[PDB]
C-alpha cells in the first residue's frame, strides 16, 4: 500500500499541513492561549489530528537547533490500537487492504477509550469526552482512494511531506537519508519497517518529541 | 468520487495574501449558484504546485465567515451604534460629502497662481489588496475628483527599493521571479524572513540547495528561515551597510568580480568629474545650512557630444571602478566584525561563499523584503546590494538578480496603477504646478547622444498621450492634460506621502478620508495619535471585509463616542474568490482569477462600489453644477462596465489599450478598435489609448494573456523555469529583466547551462530579450539614460556611493568609518526609562494588522495572542519567566503581551554595553479576538524619516516589565 516520507530537514514550521487538515475535514479550532511558545494547539486532541511541535535545543556558536515535528498517526503495518480494540469489539478499528490506512470507526464509542491509547506506542489516539468516539489522522484515505494526495502532503511547499507506494517511498527515504547525512550527520529514520509514516530526523528523534519513535 | 466536491463547480484563483501569487482551486456548491465548499492549492500552478502556507490554506474560513460585513453601515456624528442602511443611501450620501467637500475646497490655482485643479480636503488610503482593474479605476476616479493625497501600503517598501534599483538598473522591480530562485548557486537572505513571509519561495530556495547552493540568512534574530539555511550570521540592527561595504572591499581586493561583465555592462569605465570628492564622511558640494548636496558636483566628465567619457582600460583614477575601490577600502573585516557583531571568521565564510558567484558560470541572488530599509540610508542599503550584484555579473542571469520581495498579492500592481501621490499609472510622474503644458511635462525626460543607448524612457509622450486618451478620448491629450490635478513644485514631495497625511489629519487639514482596504488605526505608527487624529475627520469611508479598528475607532479603547463627531460609512466588499480580475505578483506575473461563489450577503466587488459611488458624484454635478465639473463629466467610464456593472475584462482591455482610428505605426497597418499588440505600437498623436503602457501586450487581439494556464516550455526555458505561456508579466513577458547582460557581445550566454537568452538563427531565443537589437550593438540596461548598470549613482540624495551613517540614534555614539555619525542630509529623545530596542515583525500564520487572520479561527488557534520575544539575558535581568504576562511601554504608549524567552534573541555588544532587543508582532488589534492584544504600533513613534516619509518600526526605544 501507501507510505508517507516526512523529511524534517526541510520543514519551515509554516504549519500549512496543520490548517490544511482542518480545512479538508472542516474540523473546529480549539480554544488556545500563548503560554510562551509558537506551538498551538499544544497537543493532539479530538478536533486536532495534527499539530506542529516546536523545541529549541542550544548549540555552540550563533543561533539554535530549532526542531519541528508535525505529528500524526504512524499507520503501523501491525496496529497495536487494532489489537487492543479487537478485545472489546472488532470493527471499531479496521485496516484498508489496499492503502495501509488504520481507521477508527463509530464503534470506538464501545471500546475502552484510554485502553486503546495506552496500547499505541506513539501516544496518538484522543477521546471526545461527550460521545466517547476516538479520533486521529485517517491518512485522508478517501482522498487517497480517489488518487488525490492527503491534504497535509499537497499543502507542504518545502518537500518535507512526500506520499506514494511503500516501495517508492522507502527508496526515496533511503536515498534522501544518504544526502541529508552530509549536512546533519546524526540523521536517522523513525522505525522504517514498523510504520507507514516514516520521519527523517536530523538528530536523536527524542529531541523532537518524547514519542517521536516507539 | 468525493461527496464534498461532487456537485460543485471548480474554478481557479490566486492567493489573496502575499506577492508569491500561489494558485488556488475553488469548489462552489450548486455548480456555482451558492457558497464555496472547499479551497486548496492548484496542482497545475508552476509557482506553488498546489502547496499553500496556512494563510492560503485557510482561505475557505476567510470566505465562508459569519463575522463578515453583510450590508452598508452608518454611524451618525456622536453616536455609539451602527445603523444598517441600503447601498443606495450610503452611496448617494457619500457622493454628497465628496461634492460638498470638493466644491468647498477646490483650488484652481496655488498662491503662485499656477494651474493645479485639485482638492487637499480629502485623502485616500489603499489598496494593494484590490484587483489591478479596481486599482487603476480607483486612482483615475480620485484624480477626476482632483485628489493629490493618494497613498497605500507600497509607500513603506517603495521609497527605499524603487529609487535604489531604478538608479542602479533603470527599473525599481524585483529583477527575477520566484521559480528562478531554484537556479541560484548562493542565496543570501538579508532583511527578509521569507520562510514565514513568502513561504512558498522556500520550495525553490531548497531546490537551489538540492542543486548545491549555499543558503545564507543574515538577521538580528534566529527565525524559521534560519532553521533551514546553511549559515545563520547574526547582525545588530542597522549594521547592513558596514556588512555590504565589507563585502565590496572583499570582492575588489580578492579580484573575485566578473571582469568582462564589469568593464562593458556597468559604468565602471565612466570618468567622474574632478568636482567629485569624499572626505570626513561628506561628499563634495555639501550645503551644511540646508543639510543638502549639490549633486551637480558628482556629474561625469563629458566628451564633445555630451556623452560621459570612458576609459575601457580602467586606468584613469577618476574611473567609477577606481573611485569605488578607494571608497570601500575603509570597510576592513575588523571594523565590520566590530560594528555588525558578526565574527571575523563568520564574515570571511559568508563573503567567500557569496563572492564565489563572481564566476561567470555561478549565480548569486539577494532576497530582502522590509528588513530595516525604512531609515534614511535604506535606499543606500539596497544600492549596495545592486553594486555587489553588478560586480559579480549576477544581474540579468538565472539564479541572480536583486529579489526585492513585494508584500501583498497586488502591491506590485497597485503601485503600477499609480496609487502613490507622486505617480500616474505606468510610473509616469504626477505633474507639479510648474508643468503648465503637456509639452513642458514631456521636456523633463532625459535624452542620450549614445547611439548604443536605447534610452527607452524617451517614449514617455506616447504613454502619457495614450493614458490621457484612455480617460478623455473626446479631448486632445494636450487639452485633457488640464483636467487631472498637479502638486506644488515649490514643495517637499514627502509632504504628499503616508506619514504627512497622518500629520495633516491630526492638524485637522482633512474633512474626508477614504480608508479603502487598509487598517491605518493599526498599520499607522503611534496608533494612540492616529486614533485621536481620526476624531478630527468630518466624514470617513471604510471599505473592507469586516468591521475593524479603523471603521470603529469612535468606540475604541479610552474613546467616548458622544465627543466624536466623525460621520462613518462602512461598505462591505466581497473576498478575492467572489470576483474576477488580475493581481500582479512580485515577479510581475499578471495573473487572471475567476469568481467561485457569488458575493456573500449584500457585499459588492470594490470595482462596483467605486463605480456606483462615482456615478452618483457624476449625476449630482450634472444636475447641481459645482467646482470644475469637466474632469468628472468627461471621464470615460462606459469602457469600465457591461450590463450596468463593473467589467474587469473591459477595464483590463482599456488598460492594454486599442487604436481609436486606423493607424500605420512600427511599419504595420492597424484598424480602428484593434487591441494594441505592445507598448512598441502606442502613439503620442491620439491614435492610441492605453490606461497603463506596461499592460500593452497583456490583453491583445490574441486574447487575455494573463488568463493563460499553459506550461509549454522549450528545453532552455524549462531548464531555468521561465513558464513564458503561464499568464503574462510586464514588460512584454520579459521574466528576467536586464537579460542582455547574461550574454557576451556575440550573443553567447556567460553560463550556457542556465541560459536566459541566446542569439541563434539571427534572433534571440529563450526569455523575451530586454531590448531589441543584434548582439554587441546596444548597452544592456535600456531604461538607464547611459544604458549601464550604475555602481556610481549620482541621482541619490545621500551620495553616489552608499556610506555607513548610524541608523540607531540612542545606543551608538561612535562611527568607525568617518566623524559623520548620522546621515548628513537627515531627533529621538532616548529617555533612559526605555533602555531596550523594540522591533516589530511578522509570523507565518497572521497577515498585516491581523484584520483578516484574527477572523480565521485556525490561524487564531496557532497564534492566539500578542507575544514579546526576549533573550534569556534580558529575561534574567528583568526577572521574566517564559509565558509570564509583561507590560511593554514607550513614550508613545503601553500594552500587555505573553513573554517568549528564547536563545533566538541575543544581546548585541555596542561600545562595551550589552544592548537588548524585544520583539513584538503587529498582527493584533482590540476588536478581535478576545484576549488577542492590541497593535504593537501603540509603542512606535510617528517620528519617521525626513528623507522618505516612512515610519520607524524595526528600532524604537521600549521598557519591558513583569506584571
Ligand atoms: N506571514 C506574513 N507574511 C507577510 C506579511 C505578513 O504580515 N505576514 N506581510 C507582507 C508584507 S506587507 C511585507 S512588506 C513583507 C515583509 O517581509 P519581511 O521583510 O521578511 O518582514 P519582517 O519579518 O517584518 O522583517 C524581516 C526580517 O528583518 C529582520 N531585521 C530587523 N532589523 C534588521 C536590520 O537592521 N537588518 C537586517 N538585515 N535584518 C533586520 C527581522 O529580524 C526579520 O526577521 O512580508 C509580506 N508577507
Ligand atoms: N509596527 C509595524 N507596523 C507596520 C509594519 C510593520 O512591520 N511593523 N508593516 C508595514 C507594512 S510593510 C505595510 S504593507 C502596512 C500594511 O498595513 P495595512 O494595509 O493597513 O494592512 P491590513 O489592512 O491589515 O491588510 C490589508 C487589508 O486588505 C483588506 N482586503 C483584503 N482583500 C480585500 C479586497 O478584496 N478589497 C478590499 N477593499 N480590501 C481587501 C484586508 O481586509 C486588510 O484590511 O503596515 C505597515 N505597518
Ligand atoms: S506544511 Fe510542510 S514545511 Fe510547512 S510545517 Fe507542515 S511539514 Fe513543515
Ligand atoms: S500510531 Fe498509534 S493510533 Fe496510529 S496506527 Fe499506530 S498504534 Fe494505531
Ligand atoms: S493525512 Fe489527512 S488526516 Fe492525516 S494529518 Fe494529513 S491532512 Fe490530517
Ligand atoms: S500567503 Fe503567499 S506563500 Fe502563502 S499561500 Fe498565499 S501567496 Fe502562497
Ligand atoms: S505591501
Ligand atoms: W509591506
Amino acid at each position: 500500500g501507501k507510505m508517507f516520507f516526512v523529511d524534517l530537514s526541510r520543514c519551515t514550521a509554516c504549519r500549512g499541513c496543520q490548517i490544511a487538515c482542518k480545512q479538508w475535514k472542516n474540523l473546529p479550532a480549539e480554544e488556545t492561549r500563548n503560554t510562551g511558545s509558537h506551538q498551538n494547539p499544544p497537543d493532539l486532541s479530538y478536533v486536532t489530528l495534527k499539530t506542529v511541535r516546536f523545541t529549541e535545543k542550544s548549540r555552540k556558536g550563533p543561533g539554535i537547533d530549532w526542531l519541528f515535528f508535525p505529528e500524526q498517526c504512524r499507520h503501523c503495518v501491525e496496529p497495536p490500537c487494532k489489537g487492543q480494540a479487537d478485545v472489546d469489539l472488532e470493527g471499531a478499528v479496521v485496516k484498508d487492504e489496499t492503502t495501509g490506512a488504520v481507521l477508527f470507526t463509530e464503534l470506538t464509542a464501545k471500546v475502552d477509550g484510554e485502553s486503546v491509547r495506552s496500547a499505541c506506542p506513539y501516544d496518538i489516539p484522543r477521546i471526545d469526552p461527550v460521545t466517547k468516539r476516538l479520533s486521529k489522522c485517517d491518512m485522508c484515505n478517501d482522498r487517497v482512494q480517489n488518487g488525490l494526495l492527503p491534504a497535509c502532503v499537497k499543502t507542504c511547499p518545502t518537500g518535507t511531506m512526500n506520499f506514494g507506494d511503500e516501495q517508492e517511498m522507502l527508496a526515496l527515504a533511503e536515498k534522501r537519508l544518504a544526502e541529508v547525512k552530509k549536512t546533519y550527520p546524526g540523521a536517522v529514520l523513525g522505525d522504517p519497517n514498523d510504520v507507514r509514516v516514516v520521519y527523517l530526523f536530523t538528530r536523536d528523534p527524542k529531541d523532537f518529541y518524547e514519542h517521536a519513535v516507539a | 468520487e468525493l461527496q464534498k466536491l461532487q456537485w460543485a463547480k471548480q474554478t481557479t484563483s490566486i492567493c489573496c495574501y502575499c506577492a508569491v501569487g500561489c494558485g488556488l482551486i475553488v469548489h462552489t456548491a450548486k455548480d456555482g449558484q451558492g457558497r464555496a465548499v472547499n479551497v486548496e492549492g492548484d496542482p497545475d500552478h508552476p509557482i506553488n504546485e498546489g502547496s499553500l502556507c496556512p494563510k492560503g490554506a485557510s482561505i475557505f474560513q476567510l470566505g465562508e465567515n459569519d463575522q463578515r460585513g453583510t450590508q452598508p453601515l452608518y454611524r451618525a456624528p456622536f453616536s455609539d451604534t451602527w445603523k444598517p442602511v441600503t447601498w443606495d443611501f450610503a452611496l448617494t450620501e457619500i457622493a454628497k460629502r465628496i461634492k460638498k467637500t470638493r466644491d468647498a475646497s477646490f483650488t484652481e490655482k496655488n498662491a503662485a497662481g499656477d494651474l493645479v485643479n485639485r482638492t487637499e480636503a480629502i485623502a485616500s488610503f489603499g489598496s494593494a489588496a484590490m484587483d489591478n482593474e479596481e486599482c487603476w479605476a480607483y486612482g483615475n476616479i480620485l484624480r477626476s475628483l482632483g485628489l493629490v493625497y493618494i497613498e497605500h501600503q507600497a509607500r513603506i517598501x517603495h521609497s527605499p527599493t524603487v529609487p535604489a534599483l531604478a538608479e542602479s538598473f533603470g527599473r525599481g522591480a524585483m529583477t527575477n521571479h520566484w521559480n528562478d530562485l531554484a537556479n541560484s548557486d548562493c542565496i543570501l537572505i538579508m532583511g527578509s524572513n521569507a520562510a514565514e513571509n513568502h513561504p512558498i519561495a522556500f520550495k525553490w530556495v531548497l531546490r537551489a540547495k538540492d542543486k548545491g547552493a549555499t543558503l545564507i540568512h543574515v538577521d538580528p534574530r534566529f527565525t524559521r528561515t534560519s532553521a533551514r539555511c546553511d549559515v545563520y550570521a547574526p547582525i545588530r540592527s542597522g549594521a547592513d551597510i558596514p556588512f555590504l561595504g565589507g563585502l565590496i572591499k572583499y570582492i575588489l581586493d580578492n579580484k573575485l568580480y566578473f571582469t568582462d561583465y564589469v568593464r562593458e555592462y556597468t559604468n565602471a569605465s565612466l570618468i567622474v568629474g574632478e568636482k567629485f570628492s569624499f572626505k570626513d564622511g561628506l561628499f563634495s558640494g555639501y550645503d551644511a545650512a540646508n543639510k543638502k548636496y549639490d549633486k551637480s558636483m558628482w556629474a561625469f566628465e563629458l566628451d564633445a557630444n555630451g556623452v560621459p567619457k570612458r576609459d575601457p582600460a580602467l586606468k584613469h583614477p577618476r574611473c567609477v571602478i577606481n573611485l569605488l575601490k578607494k571608497h570601500y577600502e575603509r570597510y576592513n573585516l575588523d571594523k565590520v566584525a566590530a560594528i555588525t557583531g558578526t565574527s571575523k571568521e563568520q564574515l570571511q565564510q559568508v563573503y567567500k561563499a557569496y563572492a564565489a558567484t563572481g564566476k561567470p558560470d555561478k549565480a548569486g541572488t539577494i532576497m530582502y523584503a522590509m528588513g530595516w530599509t525604512q531609515h534614511s540610508v535604506g535606499v543606500q542599503n539596497i544600492r549596495a546590494m545592486a553594486m555587489i550584484q553588478l560586480l559579480l555579473g549576477n544581474i540579468g542571469v538565472a539564479g541572480g538578480g536583486v529579489n526585492a520581495l513585494r508584500g501583498e498579492s497586488n502591491v506590485q500592481g497597485s503601485t503600477d496603477q499609480g496609487l502613490l501621490a507622486h505617480i500616474w499609472p505606468g510610473y509616469n510622474p504626477v505633474p507639479n504646478s510648474k508643468a503648465a503644458t503637456l509639452e513642458l511635462y514631456n521636456a523633463a525626460t532625459p535624452q542620450s547622444k549614445d547611439p548604443m543607448s536605447v534610452n527607452w524612457w524617451q517614449n514617455r509622450p506616447k504613454y502619457v498621450a495614450s493614458y490621457l486618451k484612455a480617460l478623455y478620448p473626446d479631448e486632445e491629450p494636450a487639452a485633457a492634460y488640464d483636467y487631472l490635478p498637479r502638486i506644488d513644485a515649490g514643495r517637499k514631495l514627502t509632504d504628499y506621502f503616508w506619514l504627512n497625511i497622518f500629520e495633516k489629519m491630526d492638524k485637522g487639514e482633512f474633512k474626508g478620508l477614504f480608508a479603502w482596504g487598509m487598517n491605518p488605526a493599526c498599520g499607522g505608527a503611534n496608533a494612540n495619535k492616529n486614533r485621536k487624529a481620526m476624531g478630527k475627520l468630518e466624514w470617513l469611508v471604510n471599505v473592507n471585509l469586516f468591521e475593524n479598528e479603523t471603521s470603529s475607532f469612535w468606540k475604541g479603547p479610552g474613546m467616548n463616542p458622544a465627543e466624536i463627531g466623525t460621520e462613518v460609512f462602512f461598505l462591505p466588499c466581497c473576498v478575492s474568490i467572489e470576483k474576477e480580475g488580475s493581481v500582479a505578483n512580485s515577479g510581475r506575473w499578471m495573473q487572471w482569477r475567476y469568481r467561485g461563489p457569488k458575493p456573500y450577503a449584500e457585499t459588492k466587488p470594490d470595482g462596483d462600489i467605486m463605480l456606483d459611488m462615482f456615478k452618483k458624484v457624476r449625476e449630482l454635478y450634472a444636475k447641481e453644477g459645482g467646482a470644475y465639473p469637466a474632469p468628472i463629466a468627461k471621464l470615460n467610464i462606459a469602457d469600465w462596465e457591461e450590463h450596468n456593472e463593473f467589467s474587469p475584462t473591459k477595464v483590463a482591455k482599456l488598460m492594454n489599450g486599442y487604436f481609436l482610428k486606423d493607424t500605420e505605426v512600427g511599419g504595420k497597418q492597424f484598424k480602428k478598435g484593434q487591441q494594441v499588440p505592445s507598448f512598441a505600437f502606442l502613439t503620442a498623436d491620439g491614435s492610441t489609448c492605453s490606461g497603463n503602457w506596461l499592460h500593452a501586450g497583456s490583453f491583445t487581439d490574441a486574447g487575455n494573456l494573463m488568463a493563460r494556464r499553459d506550461k509549454t516550455q522549450t528545453p532552455e526555458q524549462a531548464r531555468i523555469g521561465l513558464f513564458p505561456n503561464w499568464s503574462f508579466c510586464w514588460p512584454v513577458n520579459r521574466r528576467i529583466l536586464y537579460n542582455r547582460a547574461s550574454v557576451d557581445k556575440t550573443g553567447k550566454p556567460w553560463n550556457p547551462a542556465k541560459a536566459v537568452i541566446e542569439w541563434k538563427d539571427g534572433k534571440w531565443v529563450g526569455d523575451v530579450v530586454d531590448g531589441g537589437g543584434d548582439p554587441g550593438t546596444k548597452h544592456p540596461f535600456i531604461m538607464q539614460t547611459h544604458g549601464f548598470g550604475a555602481l556610481y549613482g549620482p541621482g541619490r540624495e545621500e551620495g553616489p556611493f552608499p556610506e555607513h551613517y548610524e541608523p540607531l540614534e540612542c545606543p551608538v555614539s561612535k562611527n568607525p568609518f568617518s566623524k559623520q555619525l548620522h546621515n548628513p542630509v537627515a531627533k529621538a529623545v532616548c529617555d533612559p526609562r526605555y533602555p531596550f530596542i523594540g522591533t516589530t515583525y511578522r509570523v507565518t500564520e497572521h497577515w498585516q494588522t491581523g484584520l483578516m487572520t484574527r477572523r480565521c479561527a485556525w490561524l487564531v488557534e496557532a497564534e492566539p495572542q500578542i507575544f514579546c520575544e526576549i533573550s534569556k539575558e534580558l529575561a534574567k535581568l528583568r526577572g521574566i519567566g517564559n509565558g509570564d504576562t509583561v507590560k511593554v511601554s514607550s513614550l508613545r504608549g503601553a500594552l500587555e503581551a505573553v513573554a517568549i524567552v528564547t536563545e533566538r534573541i541575543r544581546p548585541f555588544k555596542i561600545e562595551g554595553v550589552d544592548v537588548h532587543m524585544v520583539g513584538l508582532p503587529w498582527h493584533y488589534g482590540w476588536m478581535v479576538p478576545k484576549n488577542g492584544g492590541d497593535t504593537a504600533n501603540l509603542l512606535t513613534p510617528s517620528a519617521g524619516d525626513p528623507n522618505t516619509g516612512i515610519p520607524e518600526t524595526k528600532a524604537f526605544m521600549v521598557d519591558v516589565r513583569k506584571v
